[PDB]
RNA sequence: GUGGUUUAAUUCGAUGCAACGCGAAGAACCUUACCUGGUCUUGACAUCCACGGAAGUUUUCAGAGAUGAGAAUGUGCCUUCGGGAACCGUGAGACAGGUGCUGCAUGGCUGUCGUCAGCUCGUGUUGUGAAAUGUUGGGUUAAGUCCCGCAACGAGCGCAACCCUUAUCCUUUGUUGCCAGCGGUCCGGCCGGGAACUCAAAGGAGACUGCCAGUGAUAACUGGAGGAAGGUGGGGAUGACGUCAAGUCAUCAUGGCCCUUACGACCAGGGCUACACACGUGCUACAAUGGCGACUACAAAGAGAAGCGACCUCGCGAGAGCAAGCGGACCUCAUAAAGUGCGUCGUAGUCCGGAUUGGAGUCUGCAACUCGACUCCAUGAAGUCGGAAUCGCUAGUAAUCGUGGAUCAGAAU
């Protein structure tokens, strides 16, 4: 068995990789069940495709906090890093995609003086 | 343009508050108004004494009030007569039985709040400020310190056009939020007009 | 009014002394009065701002 | 086995009281499970800094309600005598 | 909101950018500073003196109110019984007050060109002098950033650095967390139980062009590996010598000037939301990658004492009556919306769009006929996307959707 923390935005998804059929369990619920009708759901298992696993691995996931979208990215990271433990050599190929990198973007307070907290209000054709 | 109040900009760091007491959502207003009303008299009746500061602490129904003066003798009065007068007259302001203290200040030259008064006092009279500042800055510099700076605006020397005398020694980093620079500000009534007196005393980095 | 303010009459009708109510002293409103001052919610405010009410002060935030 | 949760608005007056509660119980009784922070529920306000225009300002404010645990086990007669008698902090609400 | 027009008054200031939801972070009386009419006083506010009753409470008569008249409980307190402290009321004296004018007389604070990037000093040297040199020149940089050269050598304000929030990790700690692990389970962490994980809090660790290749005199630039993040990683506070004689004397303080039966005070009653038009700033629009009904799945940050209001009952509903719990990361505001599953609607001014108007009702408030918001029924317009110009932006950002909060009894699109 192997483990992966995985984090994105405001969500944590522990990934416990285990050799098996290829079914994953998200909070005691099937992958499709939890992520029901959310095209993005697919990206969650992307890291497993690169190194070609899934049909060889069975995963047990535990996610909490944030939203389904964020959880999807969190579980992804957890899977990528978990794959590393199984075989470090996977890094050389799994890293090129950037799956080992955690998206640091965080919904920052929409500061004022600007409309986007970052983006400032320009001026008319002076 | 102005520069962030040195004292107010370093309150989070080396620079305690004038009044420290527990929270109180509904009493915060009254207590403060009381702390301000007590300062009112301590800022006048305690003038001739070099009132550097007036710390304030408040238990349930009490207050300490520690007036730091350069010459506590004038505050205490003849064999301790004035202090009795104060505590009483102050009680009239707020029934709450208040305490009182008279912690002296070792060498006023290090106290900014006082350096300002000494400078304005001479100006109120009528003396070449260029000398006042030059001396004042030298005094605090003489008594030690690592830096000092004095500034007087208004119509210096009774001149028609307003000016701003400078002068300073050592280091007075207002940006270095750590320097712990004791600030001050003393007004100055005059026949020709008002004039502000600002003095900075940098003592130790930490 | 002058007729409703029968409260002024110390001796209540057939009803026991409990009949005696309140009524404001200024406006004479029975709706919302303040026992301590004997004034209604509307008069206590007007009297407050005027400062005619001793010891009373507006709470601040 | 007595747990003492100390909560208050000011962060300092708590460290003072909480520390005292420990030090005093450190002698007569056990060494205490040690004073700890615990989760602090925060209440923040976002009002306009400047009264006019500068709509794009409104600073942030916050009023925190800190907590503590301490928790003193193996209480002796003197272990409590050192508590009931001395009590300074006023902005601190004790819960034994 | 404003101009104009208007009015008994519809207070005043602000005006190209740096006037126009502008001071008013909230005008129903109050606030207001306006108008008609009735009416007063040491007086709405400050200090003090002399003086016969004097603290204080509750009623009556008259009245539109104000006001006037009048009647009844009755003093502790410092000292002996007289004096006497206090506040209070009348009579009398000495006096206050003014958002009334001038911010080109001003302090303070703030806006602006500007976060724009440079601006200067001490001493030396050159010139009769105003000044120059140093801040010029070559390379380089986002930058007087840095390097090299040079009578210049150093220094100050600025830059950078010093603090906080956010991104990865660790240590300390856990009544939040979770069978992650085991046991029980009304299978709700719920319980036992344990701190791993998330989280909470504090401290600490961490990038510095160091390593590799190319170019270069150097600085440095370009590519690359390692790496959670890299070349100031990302967001705050902070705004130089000075400018416009910028704004405010209605925040406050202040020099001069000006009024003190009245440019003071009280009360009753009237407007600012008056229109043939003109302008600025905004809002709501036209669908089926849509609207509607039922069912159903996830959020964060916030608020609550007479207040948030579960639950029950009455009403189509607003709401009303009753009423539990919390004082609150354990009770409530809450339902999150879009989303998902199922069903319904056909291109016509239409189940598009909601103006306007009629009727009924709820709620706040002393009291909503010019001046309310909201609910239900009925009515249901213009509009089928727009003539000349012109405005907003480079990433979780645009665009789009919904939610909580400050001010606050209540017009925030």
């Amino acid at each position: 068995q192997y483990y992966g923390t995985g984090r994105r935005k405001s969500s944590a998804a522990r990934v416990f990789i285990k050799p098996g059929n290829g079914k994953i369990v998200i909070n005691q619920r099937s992958l499709e069940q939890y992520f029901g009708r959310e095209t993005a759901r697919m990206v969650v298992r992307q890291p497993l495709e690169l190194v070609d696993m899934v049909e060889k691995l069975d995963l047990y996931i535990t996610v909490k906090g944030g939203g389904i979208s964020g959880q999807a990215g969190a579980i992804r990271h957890g899977i990528t890093r978990a794959l590393m433990e199984y075989d470090e050599s996977l890094r050389s190929e799994l890293r090129k995609a950037g799956f080992v990198t955690r998206d640091a973007r965080q919904v920052e307070r929409k500061k004022v003086g600007l409309r986007k907290a970052r983006r400032r209000p320009q001026f008319s054709k002076r | 343009g102005q520069k962030v109040h040195p004292n107010g900009i370093r309150l989070g760091i080396v620079k305690p508050w004038n009044s420290t007491w527990f929270a109180n959502t509904k009493e915060f207003a009254d207590n403060l108004d009381s702390d301000f009303k007590v300062r009112q008299y301590l800022t006048k009746e305690l003038a001739k004494a070099s009132v550097s500061r007036i710390v304030i602490e408040r238990p349930a129904k009490s207050i300490r009030v520690t007036i730091h003066t350069a010459r506590p003798g004038i505050v205490i009065g003849k064999k301790g007569e004035d202090v009795e007068k104060l505590r009483k007259v102050v009680a009239d302001i707020a029934g709450v039985p208040a305490q009182i203290n008279i912690a002296e200040v070792r060498k006023p030259e290090l106290d900014a709040k006082l350096v300002a008064d000494s400078i304005t006092s001479q100006l109120e009279r009528r003396v070449m400020f260029r000398r006042a500042m030059k001396r004042a800055v030298q005094n605090a510099m003489r008594l030690g310190a690592k830096g000092i700076k004095v500034e007087v605006s208004g119509r210096l020397g009774g001149a028609e056009i307003a000016r701003t005398e400078w002068y300073r020694e050592g280091r007075v980093p207002l940006h270095t939020l750590r320097a712990d620079i004791d600030y001050n500000t003393s007004e100055a009534h005059t026949t020709y007009g008002v004039i502000g007196v600002k003095v900075w005393i940098f003592k130790g980095e930490i | 009014r002058w007729n409703a303010v029968l409260k002024l009459q110390t001796l209540p009708r057939d009803s026991s002394p409990s009949r005696q109510r309140n009524r404001c002293r200024q406006t004479g409103r029975p709706h919302g009065f303040l026992r301590k001052f004997g004034l209604s919610r509307i008069k206590v405010r007007e009297a407050a701002m005027r400062g005619e009410i001793p010891g009373l002060k507006k709470a601040s935030w | 086995r007595i747990r003492i949760r100390l909560k208050a608005f000011d962060h300092r007056l708590i460290d003072q009281a909480t520390a005292e509660i420990v030090e005093t119980a450190k002698r007569t009784g056990a060494q205490v499970r040690g004073p700890i922070p615990l989760p602090t529920r925060k209440e923040r306000f976002t009002v306009l800094i400047s009264p006019h225009v500068n709509k794009d300002a409104r600073d942030q404010y916050e009023i925190r309600t800190h907590l503590r645990l301490v928790d003193i086990v193996e209480p002796t007669e003197k272990t409590v005598d050192a508590l009931m008698r001395l009590d300074l902090a006023a902005g601190v609400d004790v819960q034994i």
